[PDB]
């Protein structure tokens, strides 16, 4: 997807490592991810000067610098691939946002990309029985608790 | 600035690690070159004997 | 085939050195990309400070990378010249060595014959003579006594360590400047906090 | 004596190439030194514009100089290899040539 990032950041593209540097994996919801993806090199100055975008990035723990924007886009796309957080609803949100940002390339890439294994209910059962085990351990070590 | 310095130190540490294998490989190659030379010379000294 | 094998080995060594430099380069360029654009968050954060930091990190290739590249190029040059020497004195001149040693033994044989007073080649002698013609004393010295490849590798390692040290000193200058600012700020804070006097 | 003369000539050629690169380098570094520090004159002038110019001109080594140096190094490598070839097949193997033809 280096070709994609060259497409959307033609000359202001920076030297960056294509993997999800993400620290929390729940750092931002899908609409906020779509907003971050729509920071194409043609809208980027306006977005950075916009107070509401600055508030959003302070909520997410981002800067308004170009490099960190592109790095966050990378991480979002890798989570879209691997951890498979986004549905076609991400594509919905980008179509919604196209009021402002005519971001066709990222939209097409999200559309035509082998998605991943989904594996939801197994993960649910694993996490829930993790929590059950933690509850049991707490019960081991007071009667009211 | 501390990050940059730490990166430099990490690079130095990695180099120091890798040179352990690297120098011994180079030594091996030295020995290999010499033995290839000696094998060539043995073949030629065999065939000079034919030639008698 | 032997010559091709040795050429491949030489290539391997050069490739390893190149990989080292590439590792360092990747890290440094990531640093440059991050910090050429860092922008102050909220007013009172000294716009000029951030601008100068951005410029410095932009120039960081020149600052931290190019000397390593030059060192790598020098080492590669020396390696290539050594392979050239090994090729042209041994792995091409074997025909010449054969002709010279063979003719020498021929002349020795005829000298033996010219003793018509009734009062000839050993294999060990032939081996030693062919070894001498192939310059294998010189290449023994350059391969084992004073190993050339090993010397090159140590040159690379020692000079890269020197470069790292120089870079560290250079960065210590920047940290000292920052410390000046910090000390000024702390002086103001302690002045405010000790006005209960 | 002949071999030393040829070695000196080879050195001369390499030196000329180096001088060319040094000329270019001198000009490029003067540009960098001048324009890494240009500061706005007037109230209404774009501080950010000037800052970005300063950073770019500071990066001008990477931008304009290093490729030329790499090219110069390539050329020097090839020249040295050619001199080594001429040395080791002719200006040292004259003894061997004499013995063989004789």
């Amino acid at each position: 997807m280096k070709e994609l990032f060259q497409k959307i950041w033609q000359n202001e593209l920076q030297f960056l490592n294509f993997d999800a540097k993400f620290q929390d994996k729940s750092k931002l919801d899908t609409a906020e991810c779509a907003i971050i993806l729509s920071v194409n090199k043609d809208n980027y100055e306006r977005y950075f000067l916009l107070k509401e975008f600055q508030e959003l990035c302070k909520k997410i723990d981002l800067r308004v610098d170009i490099f960190s924007m592109q790095n966050a886009q990378i991480c979002i796309l890798n989570l879209f691939k691997s951890g498979f957080i986004s549905k076609q609803d991400l594509l919905k949100a980008l179509k919604i946002l196209e009021k402002i940002s005519k971001n066709t390339e990222i939209f097409d890439f999200i559309l035509q990309e082998k998605v991943q294994s989904i594996d939801q209910k197994a993960l649910f059962q694993n996490d829930f029985k993790e929590l059950n085990t933690i509850n049991l351990e707490l019960q081991k070590l007071d009667e009211n608790l | 600035f501390d990050r940059l310095l730490n990166q430099f130190q990490s690079y130095e540490k990695h180099l120091l690690l890798a040179y352990e294998n690297f120098l011994k490989e180079i030594e091996i190659l030295n020995h290999q070159i010499l033995e290839q030379l000696k094998s060539i010379s043995e073949r030629i000294s065999s065939e000079i004997f034919a030639s008698v | 085939k032997i010559k091709n094998e040795l050429y491949k080995s030489f290539e391997e060594i050069k490739m390893k050195l190149k990989d080292f430099i590439n590792i360092l380069e990747r890290e440094i360029l990531l640093f440059k990309a991050e910090f050429s654009n860092i922008q102050k968050d909220h007013i009172f954060q000294s716009d000029k400070n951030f601008s100068e930091l951005r410029a410095f990190c932009n120039a960081s290739d020149e600052y931290f990378l190019k000397d390593f590249k030059e060192l790598l190029f020098k080492s590669i040059l020396e390696l290539d010249l050594f392979f050239e020497k090994l090729n042209l004195k041994a792995f091409t001149n074997y025909e010449n060595a054969t002709k010279l040693s063979l003719a020498f033994f021929s002349r020795k044989i005829n000298e033996s014959r010219v003793l018509y007073e009734l009062d000839y080649p050993k294999k060990s002698e032939i081996y030693e003579r062919v070894l001498n013609e192939l310059n294998v004393y010189e290449f023994e010295t350059l391969l084992i006594n004073k190993p050339i490849l090993t010397k090159i590798a140590k040159n690379f390692l020692e000079q890269s360590q020197n470069l790292i040290q120089e870079k560290n000193k250079f960065l210590d200058l920047k940290k000292a400047e920052l410390q000046k600012r910090r000390a000024q700020i702390l002086n103001v804070r302690e002045s405010i906090k000790e006005d209960h006097h």
